[PDB]
């Protein structure tokens, strides 16, 4: 086995006993990947000074009742991956400073782990993940007053007793994902910090009533499970996280201090109005999925803290955001819906709104404050905090003058818009800010932009369009990429597509009906530069 | 109604519980070696069976209305045409 | 973490009362309970209790996989020629039960076994007949399939699982069938018309048998519901029977995240508790039983048969 | 209204959306050296049912 | 069917669904069913041993 200044790095198969001729000088041993079949005390107890002992994938099943007990110093062990469901008694001895024992992935069975398990007064994190488990009884742990972080997802956990880890006083971190639970009647497990719930088939959560000590969990997840209503946290102080995505939730100051809440993909069909009142100092919401048919955060003070709040495929058919409700909303995602009529200073009332995604939800905006267009239109004119707005596959029948006047956003994208008819100057108060434009699809014929004047643009995507002419230029502009593909241009002048050649990096014909011999200027523009 | 679906959630979960019921039917604690099993197409005796089991041969909510409707006597053309011999018995 | 252990039915009783009302007045297509006052006071005719009466009367571990073995039918020249040569009637198929015994050893263990023919004629329709040979000289009746006309060659099974069991157990060295047409008493003359090989694809059992070295309160189960329509419903509009048993699933099928290698006694979880390897099983009836009434409209008295509505087995999924 | 032939609402309170009819599936695998043939059942799904 | 022995009165159905609803579509004046005892291809006769 490889050797190095005290590690003897075996090496990863065809190994079928543990090697004899070695010297115990070293302290970190591996015997992961061989074929060890059984591990006796003898050629074992001969290292003495050990600090890591990696007997991962191995077929070991039986084990000396004393084997691992002269192991003065042993400070890791590592069982993951093996056959110890077929053993005999005794199995580990009682370690002397252990802090880590991984008994992954070796089917065990409730009950064996009693007569398998000894006394570790040091222990520190035990992980029995990946194993065949099915009950947590009063017995199942007991003298480890030490542990800290507990395994034990991939189980088949289908129940809990009532004092199951009562012999464990200073748990913080535990982990039942994957497992079989169906239901949880109470919770008096005061230290706990971290709880994974995740990926069961629990049906209702509940905690316990009158709190003689201060619960501390504060992470919680409780995903792809089958919760039917939205359980009490009054008994869960310092939450700062919850993940209730793909429950059944149907919604009919506990959570003063909650700060990233998931609801996506439950069956909130409408919101109730003090739901939202308790829940201050939220960063993060996420609504998406939920069949919301409107939104009526309309108190002032609700959310003062929210950062993001996603609404997206909900079917809403209408906002109700106050005035100063929302004065730290920042990213904003409305896609998925069908919006007809709103007011139009709905989103000019968001102190600090940057991202305000819209795509499919046919929202035409309209001229500005002179000039005024139709009916139910939504005034994009006025937000002078937005930097980024998609408007895909809205149905934009017309584009105003005015509608981006006043909105220095650093990214727009209108593609997927059949039918558009963009107006003279419509994007007038962008030349400066503007950085990124999409038109690909839209199917418009005739290019009529100030592109000369958007100094600051970048890239440029036009593709799937019948675009005749483009205005000559006139200077090595900074646009880096442009798209042309499926287009109508056949011949392309030189002239008229000046400069080009400092920053331009990609410039795309594929998919055109070009014709050889008529470019000249294509020939020298794909030598250096860019591909096709 | 209102919907929870993840068509790829499903997918996957359906995978995972078909891995688990074929390894159960078969009651197998782990699936087995094939260091030792020899090479080539399977004997031709084997792939004869498994043909023989694989190819297919030829061998409403709403409630209703009871009733009843006796058979003609033998008072009138039951006896005169058809006489209940040994051999059947006409209705 | 104390999972919840205690279930409470009361609640789930009121819900299934409900609901059981509901499923009545649907079925009936009665969006309201009907007229009562108009009824003619006093005894039913007996004439509708006669017609209720006949009505309501009665009249007339495979979760595992099985291994699969097949025997040919003993070739012709054997048993088959001599004795019980093949004439116009019927057909002989013979078996060598030694190697029968060979393939399952033990006749407990068999499941299922099926006899296969290829049937080679196309027009002709024909009504053939299955028996068993019973000694050296009597057959027995086991059942008769009715052929249909084709234009390509097809094959054929029968059921003929008794019957092996019976030869594993008590049968002799060389056991077979007979595949005779149907003669009635009136058909003076009837003939087998009807042809298949061998007579390449000879006819052969497939045994389907466990093999040897596999031979060995709050799940989901039928709870007792007793309904009574004059006292937990409270209707009088309904004259027979006066309340039945319309027991009621309860109790939830936890799923099992599988893995590639797991304890022997927790497979046995997956056959109670996930037997469809569903995405999301759900506690389902198995076995429903429908329900005769008499109630009155107007002033006609009606006998109507209400279906399933008798849980008599609850499966996962 | 094919889909509604089994539903019987007073027994389970709440409809979940099961298989109707299933088939079997045989398969060939190696136990060691010597070949198989097994034939597992309720494997594939034909068509659905409200229960 | 096969007539177990009874020492009692039985009742036994048949299932003629099929014939009936043709009687009821396109059937005859008078239609009707016989019930008849099983006859062997062996030039053999049978009588109905069974009292209705």
């Amino acid at each position: 086995c490889k050797m190095v200044d005290k590690k003897v790095s075996c090496q990863v198969l065809g190994l079928l006993q543990v090697p004899s001729v070695l010297p115990p000088d070293t302290e970190t041993l591996d015997l992961s990947g061989n074929q060890l079949r059984s591990i006796l005390a003898s050629p074992l107890g001969f290292y003495t000074a050990l600090r890591h002992l990696d007997l991962s994938t191995n077929e070991i099943s039986f084990l000396q009742p004393g084997a691992f007990q002269a192991l003065t110093h042993l400070e890791h062990l590592s069982l993951a991956h093996n056959r110890l469901a077929m053993a005999s008694a005794g199995g580990l001895g009682p370690l002397p400073r252990v802090t880590s024992l991984d008994l992954s992935g070796n089917s065990l069975y409730s009950g064996l782990l009693e007569r398998l398990l000894g006394e570790a007064p040091s222990l520190h994190t035990l992980s029995l993940a990946e194993n065949s488990l099915t009950r947590l009884t009063r017995h199942t742990f007991r003298d480890m007053p030490a542990l800290e972080q507990l395994d034990l997802h991939s189980n088949v956990l289908m129940d809990i007793e009532d004092g199951a880890f009562e012999g464990l006083p200073r748990l913080t971190h535990l982990n039942l994902s994957r497992n079989s639970l169906t239901c949880i009647s109470d919770f008096s497990l005061q230290q706990l910090r971290v709880l994974d719930l995740s990926c069961n088939s629990i049906e209702a959560f509940q905690t316990a009533s009158q709190p003689q000590a201060e619960f501390q969990l504060t992470w919680l997840d409780l995903r792809e499970n089958k919760l039917l209503h939205f359980p009490d946290l009054a008994a869960l102080p310092r939450l700062i996280y919850l993940n209730l995505s793909n429950n059944l939730i149907r919604l009919p100051r506990p959570l003063s201090q909650l700060l990233n809440l998931d609801l996506s993909y439950n069956e909130i069909e409408l919101i109730p109005d003090s739901f939202l009142e308790h829940l201050t100092s939220l960063c993060f919401l996420n609504l998406s999925r939920n069949c919301l048919r409107t939104f009526e955060a309309r108190r002032l003070g609700s959310l003062p803290c929210l950062m993001l709040l996603d609404l997206s495929h909900n079917a809403l058919e209408t906002l109700e955001l106050g005035a100063r409700a929302l004065g730290s909303l920042r990213t904003l995602l409305l896609q998925g819906n069908a919006l007809r009529d709103l007011p139009p200073y709905t989103f000019a009332n968001l102190a600090s709104l940057q991202r305000l995604n819209l795509q499919g939800n046919r929202v035409s905006p309209c001229g500005g404050p002179d000039e005024p267009g139709p009916s139910g239109c939504v005034a994009f004119s006025g937000i002078t905090s937005l930097r980024s707005l998609s408007l895909v596959d809205n149905e934009i029948e017309l584009l105003r003058a005015g509608a981006f006047l006043h909105t220095p956003l650093t990214e727009l994208d209108l593609s997927s818009n059949p039918g558009l008819e963009v107006a003279t100057g419509a994007l007038g108060g962008l030349e400066a800010s503007l950085e990124v434009l999409a038109l690909q699809g839209n199917g418009l014929m005739v290019l009529q932009v100030d592109l000369p004047c958007f100094i600051c643009l970048k890239r440029l995507n036009l593709a799937e369009n019948r675009l005749s002419h483009l205005p000559a230029w006139t200077q090595a502009v900074s646009l880096e990429v442009l798209d042309l593909r499926n287009n109508s241009f056949s011949l392309l002048p030189g002239s008229a597509m000046g400069g080009l050649e400092t920053s331009l990096r990609r410039l795309y014909l594929q998919g055109n009906p070009l014709s050889c011999c008529g470019n000249g200027w294509l020939a020298a523009q794909l030598h250096q530069g860019r591909v096709d | 109604t209102c919907k929870t679906i993840d068509m790829e959630l499903v997918k996957r979960k359906r995978i995972e519980a078909i891995r688990g019921q074929i390894l159960s039917k078969l009651r197998l604690a782990s699936p087995p070696s094939q260091g030792e099993v020899p090479p080539g197409p399977l004997p031709e005796a084997v792939l004869a069976l498994y043909n023989s089991t694989r190819d297919r041969v030829a061998g409403d909510y709403y409630a209703k209305e009871v009733t009843r409707v006796l058979m003609v006597e033998t008072h009138n053309e039951i006896y005169d045409k058809f006489k209940q011999s040994t051999h059947s018995i006409y209705m | 973490l104390s999972t919840c252990k205690t279930i409470d039915m009361e609640l789930v009783k009121r819900k299934r009362i409900e609901a059981i009302r509901g499923q009545i007045l649907s079925k009936l297509r009665l969006a309201s309970p009907p007229s009562q006052g108009e009824v003619p006071p006093g005894p039913l005719p007996e004439a509708v209790l006669a017609l209720y009466n006949s009505t309501r009367d009665r009249v007339a571990a495979d979760y595992y996989a099985k291994e699969v073995t097949r025997v040919l039918m003993v070739e012709t020249h054997n048993e088959i020629y001599d004795k019980f040569k093949q004439s116009t009637h019927s057909i002989y198929m013979f078996f060598n039960t030694s190697e029968l015994r060979e393939a399952v050893p033990e006749p407990v263990l068999l499941s299922r076994a099926e006899l296969r023919l290829l049937r080679l004629k196309l027009k002709v329709e024909q009504h053939v007949e299955l028996y068993q040979k019973y000694s050296n000289n009597s057959w027995r009746y086991l059942s008769n399939r009715l052929l249909a006309p084709s234009d390509s060659p097809e094959w054929l099974s029968f059921d003929v699982t008794g019957v092996v069991r019976q030869w594993l157990s008590r049968g002799g060295e060389i056991e077979g069938f007979r595949l005779s047409a149907h003669c009635s008493c009136d058909s003076r003359d009837n003939t087998l018309q009807v042809d298949i090989n061998g007579f390449m694809n000879r006819p052969f059992l497939l045994l389907m048998a466990t093999p040897l070295e596999r031979a060995q309160e709050k799940n989901c189960c039928v709870r007792q519901l007793y309904i009574d329509f004059r006292k937990d419903l409270g209707w009088k509009w309904i004259h027979e029977p006066k309340g039945y048993h319309a027991n009621f699933c309860l109790g939830p099928c936890p799923y099992i995240w599988s893995l590639d290698t797991q304890y022997s006694k927790v497979l046995a979880l997956y056959n109670q508790h996930n037997p469809g390897a569903s995405a999301a099983p759900c506690c389902v009836p198995q076995a429903l039983e429908p329900l005769p009434i008499v109630y009155y409209v107007g002033r006609k008295p009606k006998v109507e048969q209400l279906s399933n509505m008798i849980v008599r087995s609850c499966k996962c999924s």
